[PDB]
């Protein structure tokens, strides 16, 4: 099971990460029954 | 689950993940229905010493 917790907050903090304390809901449960090891972030490029 | 009690209109805020609630006990003091999807407060039936 993937186990996915959100939580979505408004700030206005520059560069670092706020300090403050924030529970994350679950957002969703999911029966994927695969074996992680290693994970990748996905950006979008930005085209001119 | 299972259990005895007297079903009761509540006024907690569950929130959309959470259904049941729970007591210090362990014991069960809220649910929320299937099909209807309301939370309803389980609340023990009176008892006492005679
Ligand atoms: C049946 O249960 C689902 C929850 O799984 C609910 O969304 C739906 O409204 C229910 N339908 C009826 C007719 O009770």
């Amino acid at each position: 099971y993937f186990k996915i917790y959100s939580k979505h907050t408004p700030i206005n903090l520059v560069r670092d990460l706020p300090q403050g304390f924030s529970a994350l809901e679950p957002l969703v449960d999911l029966p994927i029954g695969i074996n992680i090891t290693r994970f990748q972030t996905l950006l979008a490029l930005h085209r001119s | 689950l299972t259990g005895t009690g007297v079903l009761t209109e509540s006024n907690k805020k569950f929130l959309p993940f959470q259904q049941f609630g729970r007591d210090i006990a362990d014991t069960t003091d809220a649910v929320r229905d299937p099909q209807t999807l309301e939370i309803l407060d389980i609340t023990p039936c009176s008892f006492g010493g005679v």
